[PDB]
């Protein structure tokens, strides 16, 4: 967390509070306890450790031996709080631009790319599963190039992609992404090019 | 200990295919699956818990969920004979 | 796909697995599959022996 | 609505009954079949879903149905 | 997309003074002498030959027949 | 702006006199570096760096 | 019912008969836009 | 010293030399030089309940805007083209399969995964690159 005598204190003070937790398996218990009610140990132990992976800061990485920089990570951002409640820093000011960024062209495409893609990924895999339980398996493995080729269904990842981009509803809850452009004169379509 | 897993209403012949297909690829401990045709959109799994059904059950298509709880045998006999 | 009319085990091909003849009703309205005998208390119920699929009123 | 592409548009009301009277015949047919007792409370749960979604989509603790297209549908 | 007839305001007819105050213009003499010289006392009329811009020339090559 | 490759900014950035946050703690008397929001090091001046 | 047309690129004469044509396109390239050509009647104009 | 005209004749050139919609080019040309490979290393490969058998991705590229036609081949397309027929100005992306059987991959297969629509006057436009001439004379 740091090492100011304040700090150290206030840390103290919360390590006091928990001394109730003794070692990291009795947290992941607990932790599966919370996410899992009512269900197997081992089954909350290892869905509990899960969210540990990768619902607890992923920009980090979801390895497990990403434990320490993810802990470190957390230290500091406990630092900044208590900083806060000691007056030694101002607010966010969120308004400032410093914390706004513009979300362009490239990257909602790269997103849509995603989720089209996973998409395709599912159909072709529930594909090759269907057509080796049903030929066979001498069939697919006689010529795997045609096993692969007559496998594959572009409509799906390009009728999501072009309704996605038609309409304007964009996944993950996004809308009006995509407008119709303005073209009643020069300086409407310019301006609506930049916006 | 037999569950009981629902399916989408017209593929539960494919949805049993897709499942002893992918037992193998895990090695799951699933000992048995029925499918009877008396029931619209639900299949028969046998399994030791409930944790190895809901990994066999993952990514296989038209499965929707497990209904929670162990029907008995008792009940079964009357369809499988 | 088929299915014996004795051994109800439904065959992908010609040939039964476990039976010599060709003959195959296709009428298995039912579909039953096991994977290990040794410990699926089904196919104890039913006597079967060999893993694989069945029917059951061809 | 007869849709400019010449298929019927169904309101929403219309679809929410076809799937209402979908559930309930199959439960009729299970019911009748001797289906086991969890099958039967799944159904049996499944009726009560869509019959409280039909009267009112916006129940509080539900989640709304949800059209073709995944708007959400309007009921009564 | 052209030059216009005549001066909006007055009507006196300034169609044919166009290309005339342009590349008199454009050779370096002084455009208020040549508007002067052309006749174009009053500003209504000097406003239609300064401000007009020709755009006949880019829009002949696109074709309907 | 584009963003360009994060990895060689990281080598960059080490090789002009960073320790790694694994090495020491942040000492109130050594500068927090961040990159792109997350601490990579820390340095003795941060306005020489 | 013979009509003729003008094509999109080229501006060329093209005769064909849309209600029996399958695969509508110039002959000269491959284009299948065409326009349909004015009429020569004579029409009026108010010089308002 | 200077003058605020000096500063502008300085501060047009800026104008000239990137335009007024780089936001939307650069960055749809970074997505196509990178993104799309990115993505595509992101899932890694199939793998698809079958024994011994796995496919991984390989590159990815993207071809030309272009258009099958119905009763006929693939023929390029032209942004007013694309206009008047109501199509959809997009090009196709091509993926490399890899089989993986018994662990070990062998030559890979080249498979055409869907249509790309292209915006319009990027790096990969057939417009990129023309003069006013041509321009003119594409409509
Ligand atoms: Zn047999
Ligand atoms: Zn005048
Ligand atoms: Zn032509």
């Amino acid at each position: 967390v740091g090492n100011d005598p304040e700090v150290q204190q206030i840390m103290f003070d919360n390590l006091e509070d928990a001394s109730d937790i003794t070692t990291q398996q009795e947290a992941l218990e607990f932790i599966g306890k919370l996410v899992a009610p009512g269900q197997a140990r081992e089954y909350r132990l290892k869905r509990a450790e899960y969210v540990i992976d990768n619902n607890l800061l992923p920009h980090m990485g979801v390895s497990p031996e990403d434990r320490i920089k993810k802990a470190y990570y957390l230290g500091m951002m406990a630092l900044k709080v208590i900083e806060l409640s000691l007056g030694r820093r101002p607010e966010d000011d969120k308004d400032h631009y410093a914390n706004k960024r513009l979300r362009l062209a490239g990257d909602l495409l790269k997103d849509l790319f995603r989720v089209a893609f996973s998409q395709l990924v599912k159909d072709i895999q529930y594909q090759m599963t269907k057509t080796y339980q049903r030929k066979g398996d001498k069939y697919t493995f006689g010529n795997i190039h045609r096993f692969i080729r007559n496998s594959i269904r572009p409509d799906v990842l390009t009728e999501r992609i072009e309704h996605a981009l038609a309409t304007g509803a964009w996944p993950g809850g996004r809308t009006g992404v995509s407008q119709l452009l303005d073209r009643t004169n020069y300086m409407s379509t310019l301006s609506h090019l930049r916006r | 200990k037999i569950f009981a897993v629902r399916v989408t209403h017209g593929q539960e012949e494919t949805t049993a295919k897709l499942i002893y297909s992918k037992v193998r690829t895990y090695n799951l401990p699933i000992y048995a699956i029925l499918a009877p045709s008396r029931v619209k959109g639900y299949i028969f799994v046998e399994a030791p818990n409930k944790g190895v059904v809901d990994e066999a059950i993952r990514g296989i298509r038209h499965a929707r969920g497990v209904l929670p709880g162990e029907v008995p045998f008792k009940e079964i006999e009357h369809f499988l004979e | 796909e088929k299915a014996c009319r004795h051994c109800h085990y439904i065959t992908s091909e010609d040939r039964c697995p476990v039976c010599g003849s060709r003959d195959l009703s296709e009428e298995w309205f039912d579909l039953v599959i096991i994977v290990d005998v040794e410990n699926s208390e089904i196919a104890k119920k039913i006597g079967a022996k060999v893993p694989g699929k069945y029917a059951i009123r061809v | 609505i007869t849709l400019e592409t010449g298929i019927r548009a169904e309101d929403d009301l219309t679809h929410k009954l076809v799937d209402i009277i979908r559930i309930n015949n199959r439960l009729k047919q299970n019911i009748e079949a001797g289906a086991p007792q969890l099958i039967i409370e799944d159904l049996w749960d499944l009726l009560q879903y869509h019959v409280t979604t039909y009267i009112n989509n916006e129940a509080p603790g539900v989640p709304p149905a949800k059209h073709k297209s995944g708007r959400p549908l309007k009921t009564l | 997309m052209i030059v216009p007839v005549r001066c909006f305001t007055c009507g006196k007819v300034i169609g044919d003074k166009y290309y005339e105050f342009k590349r008199r213009v454009e050779a370096g003499e002084d455009p208020e002498k040549v508007l002067d010289d052309l006749g174009l006392e009053r500003y209504c009329c000097r406003r239609m030959l300064l401000s007009h811009v020709e755009l006949i020339d880019d829009i002949m090559h696109y074709r309907v027949y | 702006t584009t963003a360009v490759p994060e990895e060689e900014i990281r080598e960059y950035l080490m090789s002009l006199g960073i320790v790694p946050i694994e090495v020491r703690r942040p000492d109130p008397t050594l500068w927090r570096v961040y990159l792109n929001g997350v601490l990579i090091g820390t340095i003795e001046d941060g306005k020489a760096l | 019912v013979e009509a003729v047309y003008r094509c999109f690129k080229c501006g060329r004469e093209v005769k064909l008969d849309l209600s029996i044509t399958r695969d509508l396109r110039c002959p000269y390239c491959g284009s299948k836009i065409l326009y349909k050509p004015r009429p020569k009647v004579p029409r009026r104009v108010k010089a308002i | 010293d200077v003058t605020p005209d000096d500063l502008w004749i300085v501060m047009e050139s800026y104008w000239q030399e990137k335009g007024l919609v780089r936001q939307h080019l650069d960055s749809y040309n970074a997505f196509i030089e990178r993104g799309l490979q990115e993505v595509v290393n992101e899932f890694g490969g199939i793998k698809p309940d079958i024994p011994d058998f796995e496919v991984k991705f390989g590159k990815i590229r993207v071809g030309e805007p272009e258009f099958q036609e119905p009763h006929g081949q693939r023929k390029p397309l032209y942004p007013m083209d694309a206009r008047i027929r109501n199509l959809t100005y997009a090009a196709p992306l091509y993926l490399e399969m890899i089989p993986v059987i018994k662990g070990v991959e062998q030559d890979p297969v080249e498979v055409r995964i869907g249509e790309l629509p292209i915006m319009l006057k990027s790096k990969v436009c057939r417009l990129y690159g023309l003069s006013d001439e041509e321009l003119i004379k594409l409509g």
